[PDB]
DNA sequence: TTTTTTTTATGTACTCGTAGTGTCTGC
DNA sequence: GCAGACACTACGAGTACATA
């Protein structure tokens, strides 16, 4: 049988098994996807964890002998064994027969395999697009976009993100038929125009992926996929088939009614209201008046919650409602000093952005009480 | 060395290589060939009768190279692929095991996502009946508007367990279960395909042990084959059938009006070598001669659920008056109403038969 | 509220869509079929957004989530379904969908479908508030008399042509389940492109799959269809109905059959029927069975009802089935079942 | 060295040890032979006539260490983890302790897993006919197209209970209750190794006893030697039993034909003296009529066990005729129905017996 | 009623008001169950809430205008009202018309309430017994046998935790009938003997009630009541009535062989071993030779592990087999730099003691034979 | 058209919703 | 340090079904 021989550090393995064995849990799909590969090729060593829509490859290298081999071991089992020995450890590991033996120096483990053969190979591609993007950058685009996808909708295709990289700078929109959320960060360098719907899970993994170091993030998309690189960890995934909606439209076109307030002073009326808002659906009403803004929430037990705070304020007089999760999730992934809300009418979209920037959009609905 | 189990290997791989059944195949075959190629069908059967194999031919000709078509070809990259268990665009689902809704939606979210490398990405949900209520409230939601690069295949065994609304959305194909003509070719075919020597004689008692189902047929063939010493012989599997009979009620009645002593002596000898619970065994000889009367009165009393031993039965209903009928009814429910004070149950039974067999002849 | 039948409900549509559709019925083809063309009807007149929500009693009530939210993305007229339970809405959920109905958007498309519901939920605060202007369609299965005519008019929709002996086994074959018919049609169509089906074709291509109630049965007992009888007698146990329903609902007619017997010798039938409050379509029913069978079938009948409900309740025993086989061959029809059906 | 229950002393450790169910053994033995392995076995039967042991049995032959071999080659190292029933591949489910689908999920997940030691990871679930129905369900597709490292051995004692779809992608092993021959010639073994004196005719009463089984012949056989010091013996196995050996209730009926009142009573107060149960008198007397009744009927009726008095047993045979014989057996059950109401069981045995000679049709009491 | 005008200062009462919110939580039995009542007195508020089988008692003071009154407020609604509030802001709460208005700066909100007589008291109970402790003392006390009480069993009841005073001296027990708890410690005053079973849930609360190492806490034991005096929070709680089995006769009289380890490295020992264990039967092996503690573990999918540990053992080998979620949990409570294990037999229990400190004692019965 | 619907005492699973607990991390 | 964020484990209920 293949030999695949391991001698290596824990400290070089504990990162990489804690990056790929992220999404594997609960009852796969297949046994064989429960399983990490374990690949030891030259020099190198790679893990592959895959979900039958994702596929993450951890490369560590190698200085200690070693012999080439491939087999597929239990994630979890493997993580914890790596986790549990003592600190600066060092890591055997030997196929035998059908099982393979983990040591180190005062301890012995055996755990069933599979072969690497039957491991579902995910099929390569050629990518449309290159890109490089520093990791700070797609972790704001991520950050600011994220919370507002769908979460089961029926349309199943606005449960994902929109990346849409246009001239020299990127784009992300995110909705879920109530809420939109787009975000545009420069990147440097000219692209060409593309549109492309990644799947939530991919979402997910490529904020968790992400190390919040230093060093480039390459990505690669293709027709019907995309690929990420950050230092020895590439992630790939499939895309969505669906048409994303234009995120232009839907945008006030002729905001009427400028406001200002501090953020962190909405955002904490915003929360005190909103405990005694109705659970059947949460939501407040906002009466705009000449500097002021006062926020009326009510439950059917007959509970009435009041605020008045003094904004900045360009208009007449405004009546409108408001969900009160959704402003809350906005004014809370906001993370900025004041917030600038542009108001049309009691019927139309809400334009929420910072009163300083003009990166991070979001556009929200009245809820009708 | 490794001789695959005979209800493997003989998994048909054509539509040509499906036993009977034509109602189905040809329709199959029409839909394909032409445009009209509903977005679910669900298949239905009786016991291994060819729901499951007929699915996956179904998905092997979705999805060959050469297009669409009634017949696969066979020799693609991807009839070989489905034709083994690996294959990408054809998802084989165990719904009896990842009943849960959760397991459910992290499989029928990939609609959603293109076909890698067929037309159509086919799901084959084997026994569907088991989903749970939230499970099928979600396959539900994904069938009303299915895309049209997905096609749905559910295999089940109880159709009216599922909940009406899916099944209207769904062509819905009733497999007859196999003639017994029928499952006898097969199986001379399949013996002779391979090295077992037979006799007909004993193909004709493995077809009618069968109750119309091709699976128990070829596990019979290989049990027969096993205890026959490599070659199937009349009198190796009337010996096992024997061991396995468990018909004793209608055998025991024939015998006990046709009066055979020594038959009916043999037959609870039988009875007894096997643990038969002599209650249960009594009541249903009850129920067998109730059924007898019955069919006196009208020849369309016997329903559907005694289709194996219609022809016995009604042979028995013919050749005997009705009143003799009525009077063993009399003394076997007299005979069960003191069986348990008797000395044993097989001995009360074993009298009661006894007192039915003094009267008329002898 | 307008009351519609499942013809005229395209036209109903293409005049034009109301606030809400009540598609009510017990078959399953037709209601489906009218869902589906108002669906498609609402969708080439803009409504885009379809959510299928069950209202049995359970952990799933969230509707109004749907309907107090406009759409951010694009102004997408929604459309909501409800599934109403086996037996109706209780007053919970009468006063749930009395809060439903209570906002609506005019952008907003309602559709329930469910059994058909008396005058117990017709008189809730739901259907007065509905009253105005939903539709409620009634879909209905046709009965055994009707069936060959809806058949054919099925035929006639498909450009098939089936004579009169496959219209016969069709509605025999298929009595009481339009679903499994319109599928068996589909199913004939692609056996045969000719489409001239003829009996020598519809004999193996169709099924056994029948579905009944035990009404079917008592009134096959009664006119004493025998075959009929039987026939429904073993489709009820496979279908695995409770055996206590069949029992309570022949009692019923039973005992009205000899109360009507013994007051017969000495009053007319006319005065007996309206005094013992029986159904205008039953009569001659009723009729038939009193000119048919004397006191001593039914005092028979009435002794083998007896047995067969005391051994089910008091020996747990199995023999339920085959005794009221025996029974139905003990009524109306040949009356023999000496001591050995007759305790 | 001590003393272990024989039921698990002298459980059959190859094929040559079972005795009976010659068919499946003959089936087992030369499938092995041939090389043809079925992936899914079943064995059913009625209780304690060697399905679990034969099975274990088939797990020995599938994993010995010589290859796939017919008979299991006596004790090599892949067997003795199996005679102690500690086998790292041989997967014991006690199947009523994990009827819950949760736990055949657990089950199937982990099936495609290489066998740690042996050819096959033999999955032997006892008591198939407990599995939830869910369970059930679950386990249909990997019976049907189970990986080539896997088998299935199913236990169960009515097969009925399962539903038809898992009957028909397993072979069917059927196992007849043994004869009565086959028991005493099973325990007539077993004592002889055991270094214990016997009677034969206390061997045969064992044999009777238990119906068809064996390891409920050999608790029974185990309860005598307890019940006697050490010894099987005659007079224990009529305590332990409460029978009347074949003589007493031949006297008993004998009389009662007769219509001799006077030693039908004096044998009943000898009966009382015996210290015997009066219902175990009764089932005794009717078994004792219906052998006559089949005997009648059917000329050869009559085992061995039975021979001591088979003589008298003929003498019946010709002199009583079969209406009376049925006359006798009903009015001795319709005793046996009334026994438990008497005012005494003694007295309502003595009743029973006077309304038998009362109602006699040959030599009825004076009026 | 009357008008409350009750001014509290929020630094004076968030902590008590979440003190008082602890015990009660989740859905009620019935309405009213849950919440909480306020009441004043000659300057001086009181914050109670209850579970009909516990008390919550807090005292702060009062400076401004007010009047003497009682009133009722639901909980998690007036516990995330109160919070979030800016800093150093007053709250004014005043009663009209059977609802409450809170105000701060010009943020008003109203509640629903009940009246005061709506609230029920617990039992009353004189001469109890009286302890002056310290918290950190009790704390550690009950922590090394927090986690050896059963939880939802019928045997005895288990559902709690005995305190038996001796002496001068208090000690704790818990148990389940395979793995028992004692701790045994000097208090300092002349006591009486007495035995009592405390409930589980009151010994979450007691715990939760530990806060400083200030002013000692004083209990208050009887009978069927218990209290707790921690400054001005007074805690009480009904006690359970039985009596668990003889402490004393569970522990081994002979423990006659003797081993001595690291805590540190037996406890990750343990945690690696318990891995590849048995899911339902978290039993290892263990195997004692001289200086040398050798632990085998199996599991329905093999894989088996193997470690051993270099400890101070002079003896034979034993072979003691037990759960390792009992010695883990044992393990993770000591804390201590060195432990002894104590073992009799091999179908004897275990003991478990820290090596240079005799306060704390467990045993584990043994696993299989 | 039409409204029409039944035994039960006890036990065994299965599946989803929601609370209670642990822990572990970037807060 | 601390929620809070899952993550997981347990429990209730709605429901199906078995047996007698
Ligand atoms: N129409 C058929 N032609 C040939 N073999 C068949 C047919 N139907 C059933 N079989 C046999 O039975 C075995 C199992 O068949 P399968 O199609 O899985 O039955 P099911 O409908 O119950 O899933 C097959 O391997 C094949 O040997
Ligand atoms: N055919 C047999 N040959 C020899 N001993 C048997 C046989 N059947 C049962 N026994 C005895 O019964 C004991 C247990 O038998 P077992 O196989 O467990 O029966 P079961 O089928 O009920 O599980 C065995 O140890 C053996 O002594
Ligand atoms: F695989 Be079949 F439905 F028995
Ligand atoms: F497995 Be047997 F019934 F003792
Ligand atoms: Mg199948
Ligand atoms: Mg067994
Ligand atoms: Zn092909
Ligand atoms: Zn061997």
């Amino acid at each position: 049988g293949p030999h695949m021989k391991f001698t290596v550090e824990r400290e070089h393995l504990l990162k990489p098994l804690q990056q790929v064995s992220g999404p594997l849990g609960g009852r796969p799909t297949l046994p064989i996807l429960g399983n990490l590969l374990l690949q030891v090729a030259d020099g190198t060593l790679s893990l592959t964890g895959t979900d039958l829509e994702m596929e993450m490859v951890a490369r560590v290298a190698l200085v200690q002998p070693h012999e080439p081999g491939a087999t597929t071991v239990p994630a979890r089992k493997f993580f914890d064994i790596c986790r549990g020995l003592p600190e600066g450890a060092e890591i055997a590991v030997q196929l035998e027969g059908e099982r393979m033996l983990v040591r180190s120096g005062r301890s012995r483990f055996s755990l069933s395999t599979l072969p690497a053969a039957d491991f579902p190979n995910l099929d390569d591609w050629q990518s449309e697009v290159e890109f490089t993007l520093p990791q700070a950058t797609m972790k704001r685009l991520i950050e600011a976009t994220q919370f507002s996808m769908a979460h089961q909708d029926v349309r199943y295709y606005l449960n994902g993100m929109l990346f849409e990289t246009e001239g020299e700078e990127l784009r992300t929109v995110a909705t879920d038929g109530h809420r939109l959320a787009v975000c545009s960060m420069p990147i440097g360098q000219s692209l060409p125009s593309h549109s492309v719907i990644v799947p939530r899970k991919g979402v997910i993994e490529l904020m968790r992926m992400l190390d919040g170091g230093d060093n480039p993030l390459r990505v690669q998309i293709g027709s019907n996929n995309i690929r990420a690189h950050v230092g020895d960890f590439i992630f790939t995934s499939k895309l969505v088939d669906g048409r994303f909606p234009d995120y232009r439209r839907v945008l006030p076109k002729n905001p009427d009614k400028h406001l200002e307030a501090g953020c962190d002073l909405l955002k904490q009326a915003f929360a005190r209201a909103a405990i005694l808002s109705n659970e059947k659906f949460r939501g407040v009403r906002l009466y705009v008046s000449e500097n002021q803004l006062k926020i009326t929430a009510n439950n059917p037990e007959q509970e009435e919650a009041e605020e008045i705070l003094d904004v900045t304020y360009s208009g007449a007089e405004m009546e409108i409602g408001f969900n009160v999760s959704y402003v809350l999730d906005v004014l809370n992934a906001l993370k900025c000093e004041n917030v600038r809300m542009m108001l049309t009418d009691s019927v139309s979209s809400v334009q929420i952005e910072d009163a300083a920037s003009q990166s991070a959009a979001y556009v929200v609905m009245p809820m009708r009480l | 060395m490794s001789y695959q189990v005979l209800a493997r290997k003989w998994r048909p791989q054509t539509f040509a290589d499906v036993v009977g059944q034509e109602h189905v195949l040809t329709a199959l075959a029409n839909g394909l060939s032409l445009g009209r190629i509903h977005h679910a069908y669900l298949f239905s059967g009786t016991r291994g009768v060819g729901k499951t194999s007929i699915a996956r031919l179904l998905a092997k000709g979705l999805n060959c190279e050469t297009g669409i078509t009634a017949t696969p070809c066979g020799v693609c990259d991807n009839c070989r692929e489905i034709e083994q268990g690996r294959f990408v665009d054809l998802i084989e689902i165990d719904a009896a095991s990842r009943t849960k809704v959760e397991d459910t939606r992290d499989l029928l979210d990939n609609v959603q996502y293109a076909p890698a490398r067929g037309r159509f990405k086919v799901y084959l949900i084997d026994e569907v009946h088991m989903l749970s209520r939230h499970s099928f409230n979600a396959l539900l939601k994904t069938l009303e508007e299915p895309p049209e690069h997905v096609k749905f295949l559910l295999a089940t065994t109880d159709p009216q367990k599922l909940p009406v609304t899916i099944l209207s959305r769904c062509l819905q194909f009733h497999l007859k279960a196999l003639d017994v003509e029928q499952i006898r070719h097969q199986l001379e075919h399949i013996l002779n395909e391979e090295h077992i020597a037979h006799e007909p004689r004993a193909l004709q008692l493995l077809a009618r042990a069968a109750e119309g189902s091709l699976r128990d047929a070829l596990s019979l063939t290989d049990q027969a084959i096993a205890s026959g010493d490599g070659q199937v012989s009349t009198q190796a599997v009337s010996a096992m059938l024997g061991t396995l009979d468990d018909d004793q009620a209608l055998s025991l009645v024939e015998a006990m009006v046709e009066a055979n002593g020594e038959r009916v002596m043999a037959l609870i000898n039988e009875a007894a070598a096997r643990g038969i619970e002599w209650e249960a065994l009594l009541v249903e000889m009850l129920g067998l001669l109730h059924r007898i009367a019955m069919v006196q009165l009208s020849p369309a009393a016997l329903g559907n659920d005694m289709a194996a031993i219609e022809l016995r039965m009604r042979e028995l209903a013919r050749t005997i008056p009705p009143t003799d009928i009525q009077l063993y009814y009399q003394t076997l429910l007299i005979g069960r109403k003191e069986l348990p004070y008797a000395p044993d149950r097989r001995m009360g039974v074993e009298m009661t038969l006894l007192r039915a067999l003094a009267f008329h002849p002898r | 509220m307008i009351r519609l039948y499942p013809e005229q409900l395209r036209a109903q549509l293409n005049e034009g869509l109301r606030a809400a559709y009540l598609l009510l019925g017990n078959d399953p083809l037709l209601l489906q079929e009218s869902q589906d063309a108002v669906r498609q009807v609402a969708a080439a007149q803009g409504f885009e957004e379809h959510h299928t929500f069950s209202i049995d009693p359970n952990t799933d009530w969230n509707a109004i989530f749907s309907l107090c939210q406009a759409m951010s993305l694009f102004a997408s007229r929604q459309t909501l379904l409800l599934l109403l339970p086996e037996n109706g809405p209780n007053a919970a959920i009468n006063e749930q969908l009395l809060t439903l109905t209570g906002l609506l958007h005019d952008d907003l498309l309602l559709i329930v479908r469910g059994n058909k519901l008396s005058k117990a939920q017709e008189n809730a605060a739901w259907f007065t508030a509905l009253a105005n202007r939903s539709v409620q369609v009634t879909c209905q299965t046709p009965e055994q008399a009707q069936l060959p005519r809806w058949v054919a008019a099925r035929a006639k929709q498909l450009n098939l042509e089936l004579d009169d002996a496959a219209n016969q086994v069709l509605c025999y074959c298929y009595e009481g389940n339009l679903l499994a018919l319109a599928q068996a049609l589909e199913r004939l169509s692609l056996l045969w492109p000719d489409g001239k089906l003829t009996l020598p074709r519809v004999e193996q291509a169709v099924n056994d799959a029948a579905h009944f109630t035990p009404f079917h049965w008592v009134d096959a007992l009664l006119m004493g269809k025998s075959k009929r009888a039987l026939h429904i007698l073993q489709q009820l146990r496979l279908e695995g109905s409770e055996p206590v329903i069949l029992l309570r609902t022949l009692q019923r007619e039973l005992l009205l059959l000899v109360n009507l017997k013994r007051q017969s010798a000495h009053t007319p039938l006319r005065a007996l029927f309206d005094k013992h409050r029986v159904w205008q379509n039953r009569r001659g029913m009723m009729g038939e069975a009193l000119n048919r069978l004397s006191q001593t079938q039914l005092r028979q009948a009435v002794q083998l009802l007896t047995r067969t409900e005391l051994t089910l309740k008091q020996d747990y025993g199995q023999s339920v089935w085959a005794e009221l086989e025996g029974l139905s061959l003990l009524l109306c029809h040949k009356p023999l079942a000496d001591v050995f059906i007759d305790g």
